[PDB]
């Protein structure tokens, strides 16, 4: 039920006998996977986690100085000298100043003056690199089990039945994971962290308990003291003169000063930069998509063997409508019959009693055996006007529903979305290894690209007329000596035969 | 002010209070009267400015010099900070700018 | 708008009878556009028998 209130929602349907199915997850969207006999699953990607990041370089914005010393020699004495010059922690500058009898010595010429002082970095910022083997994605999996649909369980402490929700950590070390959903069964997932945001031109900047991402060509352009990442208590710095300003000159001395906090300059420069969050030493990124392949072999239903409900069904409120034309129904059941299957039908008139639409939640059932219980289901009403009927006998309830749009419009939109999805799955779509899975792959993707329109167009899914239409089209394409008329017709005929062979 | 000698050279630890007054001490040559005209002198704290100030003949006026003694050249040292708050002046106002992106 | 969706859903519900009526009305026009008008007549009267 985690995929109901999401703007970017897709719909993926696989072949009836097709166990494997590929999907793509975006960091701002969701994926709904449905089948004929399997329960509906909902996949979402929550956060990109970066951990164990190496350090590349560290800058020092605010610094201090101490123990300023100077030494002056006038002409006919050579260059000035100081013992602190050889130390890497003391920075000095040389210069030439005019001297005379007023300064101590006789010859009228300019001398050599040197001035150095200590350098201690009180505050600093750091830069880290990001490697693909460090990334770890987190995907939540929900199951449409006719849950109550109440948003009272935000965290992972409780109110989360372990057979209805699960969390999966996809790592670059082991991309193959086995998910256990309890009574529902087990699934397999193989996700490939590819085609994401490039991490070869990005640096993770940590500064004052805040974090940003910067460009590598810009990180080295900054003019501030720096030093690489070396584990030690005292580090050697380079290019610290950019933070220590020396005065013009003096006949006997030179007084240096240190610049103030450059935090404001960095905050102003990083205005148009991307931001992130961090916990301890780990970082969280909200950008990046993922490609996955699911194997659904041991997944089954939970209430397929249950009986029917002989109690009283009632609506709890007016059924709402989502942006994708889907209708959520919240039912309240009275009676004590235990877990029983919910008899619900969708038709065009109260006397017709003919299924006209499909259900997003397979096998709607009541979860508890209480007297007055509640449940929820999600369905897809047909375009136009429709009637939802719940129950049998003289106690069955009916409700009117309307939905705008056109079937051809939805079919074309779904076809274009499926084509875009198959285009995103450029690599790792087919297998060129052992033979026997190539025909399976071509059938699988032609299904995933054309079934949304096949189900919407070809009548009432009789599965008998469509085979005859395909056969007659194959015959019409066969008895044709002209070029470019037999190949396309035979291809369309085989496509229709296969699409009717799959689930409708 | 404190007067010491470390390695045949005289150091004069002068605090903030002795600012603008002369002081007499003793060297191997004899008595030495040394005047201090430090204008930017501060209180005692780790930030210590130290510079040698030279001997000169009394028949010449000081030019761009704020320390002078007459026995030899004497090394002066004094702290530079404000109100003993353990903080340097750091009043540079360079305002270095960084590229945006 | 109000009637197009209804007749579209009707056509998609039972396409066999609709195609039968269309091919019947196709051969009952004197001109091509006249055949189109004759089949659209059946298309319009299709939802309500009355
Ligand atoms: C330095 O000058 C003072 C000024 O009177 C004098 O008393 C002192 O003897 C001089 N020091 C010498 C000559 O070593």
């Amino acid at each position: 039920i985690r995929c109901i209130g999401i703007g970017n929602r897709d719909f993926i349907e696989g072949m009836s006998g097709g166990t494997w199915v590929d999907i793509v997850l975006e960091h701002g969207g969701c994926v709904t996977v449905m089948s004929n006999n399997k329960p509906t699953l909902d996949f979402e990607l929550v956060t990109t986690t970066a951990s164990n990041m190496a350090e590349v370089r560290s800058y020092c914005y605010e610094a201090n100085i101490s123990e300023m010393a100077s030494d002056s020699r006038c002409p006919t004495q050579g260059e000035a000298y100081l013992d602190k010059m050889a130390d890497s922690q003391f920075v000095c500058k040389r210069g030439y100043v005019d001297r005379g009898w007023g300064n101590g010595c006789g010859l009228f010429g300019k001398g050599s003056i040197v001035t150095c002082a200590k350098f201690t970095c009180v505050k600093k910022l750091t830069g880290k690199s990001i490697q693909p083997e460090n990334l770890e994605y987190r995907v939540l999996v929900s199951v449409h089990a006719s849950q109550h649909g109440g948003m009272i369980n935000n965290d992972t402490n409780h109110q989360h039945d372990k057979e209805n929700r699960a969390r999966i950590d996809i790592t670059a070390s082991a991309p193959r994971v086995e998910v256990e959903l309890g009574s529902f069964g087990s699934i397999s997932m193989e996700c490939e962290p590819r085609s994401g945001l490039n991490f070869g031109d990005l640096y993770y900047l940590t500064m004052n308990n805040k974090h940003w991402l910067v460009n590598r060509d810009w990180f080295h352009d900054l003019s501030l003291p720096w030093h690489t990442g070396a584990t030690s208590n005292n580090h050697h710095w380079n290019n610290k003169e950019a933070l220590v300003e020396f005065r013009e000159a003096h006949a006997k001395k030179q007084t240096a000063v240190v610049l103030g906090s450059q935090e404001g300059a960095v905050h102003a420069a990083l205005a148009g930069a991307l931001e992130a969050e961090s916990d301890g030493h780990k970082a969280t990124i909200y950008s990046g998509h993922l490609k996955c392949r699911l194997k659904l072999d041991k997944l089954r239903l939970k209430g397929m063997s249950y009986a029917l409900c002989t109690g009283a069904f009632t609506f709890a409120r007016t059924p709402s409508e989502t942006i994708h034309g889907t209708a959520t129904v919240e039912l309240q059941y009275a009676g004590e019959d235990g877990p029983c299957k919910v008899p619900i039908v969708i038709t065009s008139d109260t006397n017709s009693m003919a299924s006209t639409g499909r259900l997003i939640t397979a096998n709607p059932v009541v979860t508890e055996s209480g007297a007055n219980s509640k449940m929820m289901v999600e369905i897809d009403p047909p375009f136009g006007d429709s009637y939802i009927i719940v129950g049998t006998g003289t106690t069955k309830i009916t409700h009117h529903w309307h939905r705008a749009g056109s079937s051809i419009g939805r079919a074309f939109e779904a076809t274009m979305r499926g084509a875009k999805r198959m285009a995103v799955l450029g690599d790792t779509a087919w297998d060129f290894g052992s033979v026997g899975g190539m025909f399976n792959s071509v059938g699988k993707f032609v299904h995933q690209v054309f079934g949304s329109a096949f189900k919407a167009l070809f009548g009432g899914m009789s599965w008998f007329t469509q085979l005859l239409i395909g056969f007659l089209l194959i015959w019409m394409g066969l008895n044709a000596r002209g070029g470019t008329v037999a190949m396309s017709f035979m291809g369309i005929g085989a496509m229709l035969i296969f699409l009717a062979t799959s689930v409708s | 002010v404190e007067v010491t000698k470390k390695g045949d050279t005289y150091y004069m630890f002068a605090d903030k209070k002795d600012a603008g007054k002369v002081v007499t001490f003793e060297t191997e040559s004899g008595p030495n009267r040394c005047s201090i005209q430090a204008m930017d002198i501060g209180h005692m704290c780790p930030a210590t400015m130290s510079y040698e100030c030279p001997v000169l003949e009394p028949q010449y006026e000081p030019e761009d010099v704020d320390c002078w003694c007459n026995s030899t050249a004497a090394w002066i040292v004094y702290g530079t900070c404000t109100h003993k708050t353990t903080g340097e002046t750091r009043r540079s106002r360079r305002s270095i700018t960084l590229p945006s992106h």
